[PDB]
């Protein structure tokens, strides 16, 4: 039982560098090599390299061209991965993996030139068996994340909130809510959206 | 060190 | 580098079914020392991968008996004898015989079967709020469908528009095992106002004909 704790989400600009940590405990270790593997939007996995905590030797994936640097701080049971000359290609979730057996929780790295940007929030009104569908469009924000609810969680059944997608170089998200057709517009439906990075909190009532 | 359960005992870290 | 090819990419199953996933390597993974460093991981949704099988057939600590690995040389198979809900996820093979680099297959998604279901399609004109701002996004939801393969086109006054379309798909739904999709077409206000008929057009297994929802501006 090796427990591996990784540092939090990183946002960097193109050309910059990133360093992520991995704190090892357990359990516990047999001093196995610490590996680093990233996973891109498509869920494919790419091994970056491995370092031996003991004598400090390393093995790197040639394809990184020495942009990657692995180190260990023996005195603190901490491994680090440093990656330089970042491009959008390097946006991924990065994992530390002890002896290829135990995986950390992953660290999101987003490489982007975008600056923090509040979204615009738009109500999506219709025009259906027993039901009607409404929606909410949260357009042009940066960075992740946003949170979205309907009538403050009152409606959660039959909600679909879709993964944000990065229609360059800002995020857009949408959400639909499906209710009994007799109940709207006779009853109010409202989209509640928050985007903390921009101090955005808005409620949009959907009107006929 | 090498993890003989996942890789050769005489791996690059040996 | 060793290329790892897994098949199929997706495998629908019912609970209790037997399931079988294949991994082919571009080179023999038999090491000089006589061992074969072929391993299998499962990544559940929202989680990190976990080791299931190492060196072809050895179950890792805590892994149940229903998982079994076999194969040799360049041909390998993970079998699950009686599938449970906790087994649903993405299975990846990896090899560490020839390194660097260690390599992985692209993964096989184990998903739950259910009866086929046509999408519920809803279409939405731009809000006034957005038109004020000079933009016009038209949105289409295609909700609670099965199976997961689906296509959408946008057609405006009898011509397809492919520029400015943004799609997002959910993962399989925890309750009802369906999929959903959202498609947004973004135009300028002036562009939107230059046309009258807007249609979201889908193809899905559940109809031989396209499934359309439309409005007139």
């Amino acid at each position: 039982e090796v427990q591996l704790l990784q540092s939090g989400p990183e946002l960097e600009k193109p050309g910059a560098s990133v360093m992520i940590s991995c704190k090892a405990s357990g359990s516990s270790f047999t001093g196995y090599n610490m590996n680093w593997v990233r996973q891109n939007i498509g869920k494919s996995l790419e091994w970056i390299g491995a370092i031996d905590p003991y004598y400090g030797g390393t093995s790197y994936n040639q394809k990184f061209k020495g942009r990657a640097t692995l180190t260990v701080d023996k005195s603190s049971s901490t491994a680090y991965m440093h990656l330089k000359s970042l491009t959008s290609e390097d946006s991924a979730v990065y994992y530390c993996v002890s002896g290829m057996e135990y995986w950390g929780q992953g660290t999101s790295v987003t490489v982007s030139s975008a600056k923090t940007t509040a979204p615009s929030v738009y109500p999506l009104a219709p025009v259906t068996g027993s039901s009607v569908t409404l929606g909410c469009l949260v357009k042009g924000y940066f960075p992740e994340p946003v949170t979205l609810t309907w009538n403050s969680g009152s409606l959660s059944s039959g909600v679909h909130t879709f993964p944000a997608v990065l229609q360059s170089d800002l995020y857009t998200l949408s959400s639909s809510v499906t209710v009994t057709s007799s109940t709207w517009p006779s009853q109010s439906i409202t989209c509640n959206v928050a985007h903390p990075a921009s101090s955005t909190k808005v409620d949009k009532k959907i009107e006929p | 060190r090498c993890n003989p359960n996942m890789e050769p005992p005489r791996c690059w870290a040996a | 580098d060793v290329v790892m090819t897994q098949t199929p990419l997706s495998l629908p199953v019912s609970l209790g079914d037997q399931a079988s996933i294949s991994c082919r390597s571009s080179q023999s993974l038999v090491h000089r020392n006589g061992n074969t460093y072929l391993h299998w991981y499962l990544q559940k949704p929202g989680q990190s991968p976990k080791l299931l099988i190492h060196k072809v057939s050895n179950r890792f600590s805590g892994v149940p008996d229903r998982f079994s690995g076999s194969g040799s040389g360049t041909d390998f198979t993970l079998k699950i004898s009686r599938v449970e809900a906790e087994d649903l996820g993405v299975y990846f093979c990896s090899q560490s015989t020839h390194v660097p680099p260690l390599t992985f297959g692209a993964g096989t998604k184990l998903e739950l079967k259910r009866a086929d279901a046509a999408p519920t399609v809803s279409i939405f004109p731009p809000s006034s709020e957005q038109l004020t701002s000079g933009g016009a996004s038209v949105v289409c939801f295609l909700n609670n469908f099965y199976p997961k393969d689906i296509n959408v086109k946008w057609k405006i006054d009898g011509s397809e528009r492919q520029n400015g379309v943004l799609n997002s798909w959910t993962d399989q739904d925890s309750k009802d095992s369906t999929y959903s999709m959202s498609s947004t077409l973004t135009l300028t206000k002036d562009e939107y106002e230059r046309h009258n008929s807007y249609t979201c057009e889908a193809t899905h297994k559940t109809s031989t004909s396209p499934i359309v929802k439309s409005f007139n501006r």
